[PDB]
């Protein structure tokens, strides 16, 4: 697989926690992109073997996280994972 | 400046 390379996850909103942390962010010199930070232990991304940590961020259910705010991304996320109607939810990734 | 939250 070529860097960077487009991807398209889907993962169930049965968990209740989605289980990863986000980083970067627009403001962000050093990342402006946002990426899954940590897959944690309990939460609905653990269970994916398509997810990894380090992943870059580009769209959650339709909803574009390209250019965004870190804040803007946490509340994007969080609306689509609660969303429980939209499954499974639609992830758009950029692989290392 | 890199932040980093739990979803
Ligand atoms: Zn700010
Ligand atoms: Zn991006």
């Amino acid at each position: 697989v070529s860097t960077g390379a487009l991807r398209t996850i889907t993962l169930s909103k049965m968990k209740q926690s989605l289980g990863i942390s986000i980083s970067g962010g627009i403001e962000s010199k050093v990342q402006p992109m946002v990426k899954i930070e940590k897959i944690f232990p309990g939460g609905a991304a653990f269970l994916c073997g398509d997810l990894q940590a380090g992943f870059e961020l580009v769209a959650v259910d339709g909803e574009s996280l390209e250019q965004v705010t870190h804040q803007r991304a946490v509340d994007t996320i969080r609306r689509a994972y609660r969303n429980k109607a939209r499954e499974p939810m639609e992830l758009v990734v950029r692989v290392p | 400046d890199v932040e980093i939250t739990l979803v």
